[PDB]
C-alpha cells in the first residue's frame, strides 16, 4: 500500500576531488568530485516521506507525506539509521545522535481522519550508551510480533553482552530474553 | 543570585516570544530567510527592548523572525522543545505555554500570515508537532508541561477551529482556550465567531483565559469574565479602576495571570504609578508571576522575580503563596493538581 523513502540533502557536504584516466584513449585526465564529508566536516541532513500507492493520480502530483525526526534528535546534527515496517499501518524508525551515544526509536501509526503518521511519543523508546557508541555499527533492527503490538531487538545488557530484549510498543522498559558470556 | 531559588509555577508565557536566537538564525540560512543579523547575539538586541516602548513598537518584534519559523515543521517541534528547556533552566516545575496555532500554519489559514507563500503545513499539524516537541521535553528535561491555543483577537473566524483543536488535542497536552492580540480593537470580546467558541469551551469542558485589562479598560475584563466566561485573566492591570468588579472578582476568588518585566516593556504600566501588583500583594489577592514573552524582553523567569524583590520588596513569604495559587489555578486535572501542590508544599516546607 505504502512507499515510504528518505531524501538526502547533500548541499553543503564537501566534495572529494581525485584524477581518474581511462582508457589511454583519453586525451586529458578526468576528475570524479564526490560529496563526501570527512570526520568533522558538513554532514549531509536528512527527511523521511510515506506515499501511498493506491491514491495515485496521473493528473496531480503524488502527496508525499513527511515524518519528522524526533525533538531530541533536531537540536544538531543527526541520522536516520533504520527503517522498518511493522504492520500494514505501522512504521518504525531509528534515529542516531550524530554524537552516535544516543539514539531514539519512533513508532508510527497511520491516521484515517488526517491521512498523516502519528508518532506517539509515549510510544518512544530512548537507547543509549556510556561506554561507547550505540549499537555494533548501528542500532540493531527490531522484529515485530504479527499485530506489532511488540518487538525483539538485540540490545547489549549491563554486563555489557549483546542479547535479544523483549518490548512492549508503550511500556518503557524491555525484558531481556537470554544472558549469558556470550 | 536566583532572586527565589525554589521550584516556580508559569502559567503565562507565549511560545511565539520564547524562542532561541541560534535556532531562529539556523532556519534564516537553511531557508533563505532574511534576516536583520548573523551573531546570535547580536539578534537578541534586534530582537530585544530595554526601553519600554509601546503596543505597536512591540508586535513589530515578531516580524523580524516569525517568517523563519512558521510553516517550517522541523524548526516548531524544535523551539517546542527547546522551550521546555529553558523552562527547566528557570526555577519550573510546571508550564502552561500559549501560541496560536494559525500564527505558525502556511496552508488552510484564513489570511495567511507572515506574508508567507502558501502551504503545506495545516494548524492542525502545527498543533501536533508542538504537542510532540513539548511531550519530548517534559520526558527530558524533567518539567510538567500543558499548552493553551491562542485564538487572536482580530481574526474571530480562526475561533471556532481553535476551540476544535483544544477539543481534540485533549489527551496530547492542550488544556485550555487563550484570547490574545489586541484588546483595544473596539468591541472584539464580542465578535459572534470568539463568544461561540468560548461557549463551546465552556460546553465542552475546555478551560479558559483571556487577556485583556493589560493595556485596556476595566471593561474589557468585565466583557471577558461575564460573556466569555475566562476562568483565568492574563496580566488584568487596569481592572482596578473598577472597585466593584474588582471586589467581586477578589470574592469569586479570580486568577491573575502577571507579568511584571512585560508590563514595564509593553508601556502597559507607566513607571510613575505604583505597580499594579503590589496592590495584589497587598490585597491578598489571586495571582502568578509570568514572563510572557523572554525572548523579546531580553528575560528569564528570574528577571520577573528579581524585579518584583528589588523594586516593591517582595518576600519569599510571598514568593511561596503565589506559586501555591498559580498551581491551585492551574488547569490541569483534580488528581495532579494535588501532586503538584505536594511537590511544593514539600519544597517549602508546609503542611500537605
Ligand atoms: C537542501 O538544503 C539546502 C540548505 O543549504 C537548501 O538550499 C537552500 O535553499 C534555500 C531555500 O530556497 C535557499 O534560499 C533561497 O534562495 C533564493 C535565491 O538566492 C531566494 O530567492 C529564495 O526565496 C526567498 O526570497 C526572498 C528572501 O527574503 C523572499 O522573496 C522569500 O522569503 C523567499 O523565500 C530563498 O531565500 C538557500 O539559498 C539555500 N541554502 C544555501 C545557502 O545553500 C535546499 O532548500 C535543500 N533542499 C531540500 C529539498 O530540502
Ligand atoms: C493492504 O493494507 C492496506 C493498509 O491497511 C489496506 O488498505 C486499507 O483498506 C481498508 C479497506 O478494506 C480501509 O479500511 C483503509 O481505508 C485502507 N487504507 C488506505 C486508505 O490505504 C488494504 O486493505 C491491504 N490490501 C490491499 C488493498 O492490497
Ligand atoms: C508537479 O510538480 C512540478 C514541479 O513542482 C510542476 O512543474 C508540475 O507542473 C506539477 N504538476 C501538476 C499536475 O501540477
Ligand atoms: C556521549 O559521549 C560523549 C563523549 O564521551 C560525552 O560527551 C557524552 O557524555 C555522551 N552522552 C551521552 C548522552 O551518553
Ligand atoms: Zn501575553
Amino acid at each position: 500500500t505504502f512507499l515510504a523513502y528518505a531524501q538526502f540533502n547533500d548541499t553543503e557536504v564537501p566534495l572529494i576531488e581525485y584524477s581518474f584516466y581511462s582508457d589511454e584513449s583519453l586525451q586529458y585526465p578526468k576528475t570524479v568530485r564526490v560529496p563526501y564529508p570527512k570526520a568533522g566536516a558538513v554532514n549531509p541532513t536528512v527527511k523521511f516521506f510515506v506515499v501511498n500507492t493506491d491514491s495515485l493520480s496521473s493528473v496531480t502530483n503524488a502527496t508525499s507525506i513527511q515524518i519528522t525526526a524526533p525533538a531530541s534528535m533536531l537540536i544538531g546534527d543527526h541520522y536516520l539509521c533504520d527503517v522498518t515496517w511493522a504492520t500494514q499501518e505501522r512504521i518504525s524508525l531509528q534515529w542516531l545522535r550524530r554524537i552516535q551515544n544516543y539514539s531514539v526509536m519512533d513508532i508510527c501509526d497511520y491516521d484515517e481522519s488526517s491521512g498523516r503518521w502519528n508518532c506517539l511519543v509515549a510510544r518512544q523508546h530512548i537507547e543509549m550508551s556510556t561506554t561507547g557508541w550505540v549499537g555494533r555499527f548501528r542500532p540493531s533492527e527490531p522484529h515485530f510480533t504479527l499485530d506489532g503490538n511488540s518487538f525483539y531487538k538485540i540490545i547489549s545488557n549491563e554486563e555489557g553482552y549483546r542479547h535479544i530484549c523483549y518490548f512492549q510498543i508503550d511500556k518503557k522498559d524491555c525484558t531481556f530474553i537470554t544472558k549469558g558470556t556470550w | 543570585t536566583p532572586a527565589f531559588d525554589k521550584p516556580k509555577v508559569e502559567l503565562h508565557v507565549h511560545l511565539d516570544g520564547a524562542i532561541k536566537p541560534e535556532t531562529i538564525l539556523y532556519y534564516g540560512k537553511r531557508r533563505g530567510i532574511a534576516l536583520p543579523a548573523d551573531t546570535p547575539e547580536e539578534l537578541l538586541n534586534i530582537i530585544g527592548m530595554d526601553k519600554p516602548l509601546t503596543l505597536p513598537d512591540f508586535l513589530a518584534k515578531f516580524d523580524y523572525y516569525m517568517p523563519a519559523i512558521a510553516g517550517c515543521r522541523d524548526a516548531i517541534k524544535r523551539i517546542a522543545y527547546e522551550f521546555v528547556e529553558m523552562k527547566a533552566k528557570d526555577g519550573v516545575v510546571y508550564v502552561e505555554v500559549r501560541y496560536s496555532p494559525h500564527l505558525l500554519a502556511n496552508s488552510k489559514v484564513e489570511p495567511i500570515p507572515w506574508n508567507q507563500a502558501e502551504g503545506d503545513l495545516t494548524p492542525d499539524e502545527v498543533v501536533s508537532l508542538v504537542n510532540q516537541g513539548l511531550q519530548e521535553g517534559e520526558r527530558d528535561f524533567g518539567v510538567k508541561v500543558r499548552s493553551i491555543l491562542c485564538c487572536m483577537r482580530h481574526q474571530p473566524s480562526w475561533s471556532s477551529e481553535v476551540v476544535e483543536l483544544c477539543k481534540k488535542y485533549r489527551e496530547q497536552t492542550v488544556v485550555a482556550i487563550d484570547l490574545a492580540g489586541d484588546e483595544t480593537i473596539e468591541g472584539s470580546s464580542l465578535f459572534p465567531g470568539h463568544v461561540q467558541a468560548y461557549a463551546e469551551a465552556v460546553k465542552s469542558g475546555v478551560h479558559r483565559t483571556v487577556h485583556a485589562g493589560e493595556v485596556g479598560s476595566a471593561n474589557v475584563v468585565k466583557e471577558a469574565v461575564d460573556t466569555l466566561k475566562t476562568e483565568r485573566l492574563g496580566h488584568g492591570y487596569h481592572t482596578l479602576e473598577d472597585t466593584t468588579l474588582y471586589n467581586r472578582l477578589r470574592q469569586e476568588n479570580m486568577h491573575f495571570e502577571i507579568c511584571p518585566w512585560s508590563s514595564y516593556l509593553t508601556g502597559a504600566w507607566k513607571p510613575d504609578t505604583e505597580h499594579a501588583v503590589i496592590r495584589f500583594k497587598n490585597d491578598q489577592v489571586n495571582y502568578s508571576l509570568n514572563t510572557d514573552d523572554p525572548l523579546i524582553f531580553k528575560s528569564t523567569l528570574d528577571t520577573d522575580y528579581q524585579m518584583t524583590k528589588k523594586d516593591m520588596g517582595f518576600t519569599e513569604e510571598e514568593f511561596k503563596r503565589l506559586n501555591i495559587n498559580a498551581a491551585k489555578s492551574s488547569f490541569l486535572p483534580e488528581d495532579e493538581k494535588k501532586e503538584l501542590l505536594d511537590l511544593l508544599y514539600k519544597a517549602y516546607r508546609m503542611p500537605s
